[PDB]
């Protein structure tokens, strides 16, 4: 049970936003001007490491 | 706490500090021609764009001010304030003249026309942009005809990459046969500039100023006096902009001629070379340690 | 005129073509670096030119090898087209001086030099901004070169080693040291070679030409900051396996 | 306030249309705007002072 | 053979940037206008803690 909640709760975390505008990559990149997407692409990766 | 007990405490850390400072700068007497660079009374068109190289000068970019009546600089990798105390290799300065509201496409990761087609500029630019009003000089009644912008391309462009080739450009699959027919353009475009548009439509001068960092020997920096060398002393020290403290020492190891740094696992600089004499040198840190407390009880 | 004939081989380049990456020392460490390298083991071509279509195609970057001494090679020309509706690079060497220039040549099918008048290589040029001019490059023996240019900017790489009765590529390592980066910016495509011809006389060439491609490599600095052994990350797994554990 | 749907945007030509210095937007980057696919569109305009 | 490799790995990673324009503080302070150099300081210090 600990082992499946574990996992499953890291799963689940992927789709937090951490104070960005969206939790997916390929949108920020979309919408985003290049050099103005790394400081939204940061918190994304600070949060999940 | 006002009271204390029984035991060994850690505290803190001495070090030693430094007496003095030395500067050490490569020995320039000419002055970098930045007057000819501005007020030059005739710039190129944005798609044929000159470039001019600046090296082995003493730069003092506050003189700059009094050349254009530009309202302020626009700096990415640095800042304009600290221009006077950095030192680099070589300057480069591009020069040509755009519309109003195509100024924002000369900027790290920009799209549109000029950007892609006429002028390009590096993600990792590290440098500066002026650019001012010039509706009194490149405009005309009639209407100026004397600047150019290209508007149709194969591919897009690649950062400092200049096209001045000059053919029709094909848009169906006939060949253009060199005849402007149909599906077949010029694709040199001509700005009509008048003194009677709005502020976006006016023409307006840019000049680019690009910098290279220290990797090979310095040649471009400001007017910082040079003092003496001084060794087997705690000093601070500041070779070429690369400022810090320690106690510099004989080198033994074999520079090879074209090196002119020395760096260690962890990635900071212990050896370096002085810019008048050709010999190498060692930095250590100034002496420090820990210290720790032995006492009873304050009762 | 046309009056050159050109034969191709293939050979194995073995582990050659590693030059410094930048002007840092370093020493006792291992490195780990990511830049445009010539692959372990790969394919090389032996070009034999006597007295053709040689231009060859430029891509990423090209490494040259010769080891010949009678120094009937010299310069270089690169473009996109070798016409004059655009611009193109005359890299030229001499005895005394290295002459490069920007311009927009008229160039012929087979280059070559009189001597001492370029006029078998372009008719004219009009229009060009870049010229420089410095002390020449080339001065039993074996001459590997390494061009490239990134972001506008040209960077050539040299080194010259003695070499012992050998048919064949050596077996070992030698690094390479950048000599000259200008800032070229034009469109680069193909390139071509330069050699002089007396009068004509009959004359023999030849040469090892490779490509280098984007890589990942683990360099090793001995105590003396000089380079004597490399890893390819990318050549089998057990070399994988030695970049994953440095 | 006007209403735009069904149909093909191109917001390069806006350059064309007035003096205007440069855009200011918010949720998106002004040079990405010809990849995006929305579903409708509000225009709004005014005279204020400066 | 665990503790000599924490430790190294300890000192290996004091040069990374973390986000910033370089890893020396020197470089930072003598590039940038002081109250510019806080948002690349802290980047650095957040990472070394
Ligand atoms: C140089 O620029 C200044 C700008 O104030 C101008 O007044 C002066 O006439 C210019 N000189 C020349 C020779 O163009
Ligand atoms: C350079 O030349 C090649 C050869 O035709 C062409 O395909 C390419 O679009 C040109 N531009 C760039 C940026 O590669
Ligand atoms: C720099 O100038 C000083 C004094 O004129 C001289 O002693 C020194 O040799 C010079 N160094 C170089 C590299 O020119
Ligand atoms: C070189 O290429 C040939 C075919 O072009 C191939 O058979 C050979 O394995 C390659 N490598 C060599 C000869 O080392
Ligand atoms: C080599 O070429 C340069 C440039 O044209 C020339 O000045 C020089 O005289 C040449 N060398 C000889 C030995 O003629
Ligand atoms: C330079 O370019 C212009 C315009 O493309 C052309 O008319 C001229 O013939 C070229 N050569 C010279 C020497 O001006
Ligand atoms: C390193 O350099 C020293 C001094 O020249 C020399 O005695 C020694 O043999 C060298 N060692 C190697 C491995 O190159
Ligand atoms: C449309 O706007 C342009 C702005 O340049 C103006 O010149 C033109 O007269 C306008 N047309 C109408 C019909 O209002």
């Amino acid at each position: 049970n600990h082992n499946a909640q574990a996992l499953n709760t890291l799963v689940k975390q992927l789709s937090s936003k951490f104070g960005a505008i969206s939790s997916v990559l390929n949108d920020i990149l979309s919408r985003l001007d290049p050099p103005e997407a790394e400081v939204q692409i940061d918190r994304l990766i600070t949060g999940r490491l | 706490s006002f009271t204390v007990e029984k035991g060994i405490y850690q505290t803190s850390n001495f070090r030693v500090q430094p007496t003095e400072s030395i500067v050490r700068f490569p020995n320039i007497t000419n002055l970098c021609p930045f007057h000819e660079v501005f007020n030059a009374t005739t710039f190129a068109s944005v798609y044929a764009w000159n470039r001019k190289r600046i090296s082995n000068c003493v730069a003092d970019y506050s003189v700059i001010y009094n050349f254009a009546p530009f309202f302020a600089f626009k700096c990415y990798g640095v800042s304009p304030t600290k221009l006077n105390d950095l030192c680099f290799t070589n300057v480069y300065a591009d020069s040509f003249v755009i519309r109003g509201n195509e100024v924002s496409q000369i900027a790290p990761g920009q799209t549109g026309n000029i950007a892609d087609y006429n002028y390009k500029l590096p993600d990792d630019f590290t440098g500066c942009v002026i650019a001012w009003n010039s509706n009194k000089l490149d405009s005309k009644p009639s209407g100026n005809y004397n600047y150019l912008y290209r508007l149709f391309r194969k591919s897009k462009l690649k950062p400092f990459e200049r096209d001045i080739s000059t053919e029709i450009y094909q848009a169906g699959n006939k060949p253009c046969n060199g005849v402007a027919g149909s599906n077949c353009y010029s694709p040199l475009q001509s700005y009509g500039f008048r003194p009677t548009y709005g502020v976006g439509h006016q023409p307006y001068r840019v000049v680019v100023l690009s910098f290279e960092l220290l990797h090979a020997p310095a040649t471009v920096c400001g007017p910082k006096k040079s003092t003496n060398l001084v060794k087997n002393k705690c000093v601070n020290f500041n070779f070429n902009g690369l400022t810090g403290t320690g106690v510099l020492t004989e080198s033994n190891k074999k520079f090879l001629p074209f090196q002119q740094f020395g760096r260690d696992i962890a990635d900071t600089t212990d050896a370096v070379r002085d810019p008048q004499t050709l010999e190498i040198l060692d930095i250590t840190p100034c002496s420090f340690g820990g210290v720790s407390v032995i006492t009873p009880g304050t009762n | 005129v046309n009056l050159i004939t050109r034969t191709q081989s293939y050979t194995n380049s073995f582990t050659r073509g590693v030059y410094y990456p930048d002007k840092v020392f370093r020493s006792s460490v291992l490195h780990s670096t990511q830049d445009l390298f010539l692959p372990f083991f790969s394919n090389v071509t032996w070009f034999h030119a006597i007295h053709d279509n040689p231009a060859l195609p430029f891509n990423d970057g090209v490494y040259f090898a010769s080891t010949e001494k009678s120094n009937i090679i010299r310069g270089w020309i690169f473009g996109t087209t070798l016409d004059s509706k655009t611009q193109s690079l005359l890299i030229v060497n001499n005895a005394t001086n290295v002459v490069i220039k920007v311009c927009e040549f008229q160039f012929c099918n087979d280059p070559f030099l009189d001597v001492e008048s370029e006029f078998r290589v372009y008719s004219s040029a009009n229009n060009c901004t870049f010229e420089y001019v410095s002390q020449p490059f080339l001065m039993k023996n074996l001459r590997e070169f390494v061009f490239k240019n990134i972001d506008g900017y040209f960077k050539i790489y040299s080194k010259h080693t003695p070499i012992n009765l050998e048919r064949d590529l050596p077996q070992g390592f030698s690094a390479l040291e950048p000599l000259v980066d200008l800032p070229i910016g034009i469109n680069i495509t193909r390139f071509q070679t330069l050699l002089a011809l007396h009068r004509w006389t009959a004359g023999a060439a030849a040469y090892y030409v490779g490509y280098l491609q984007p890589r990942t490599f683990l360099l090793k600095y001995n105590e003396n900051g000089t380079i004597t052994d490399a890893v390819d990350c990318a050549l089998d797994p057990l070399s994988e396996t030695k970049c994953t554990l440095k």
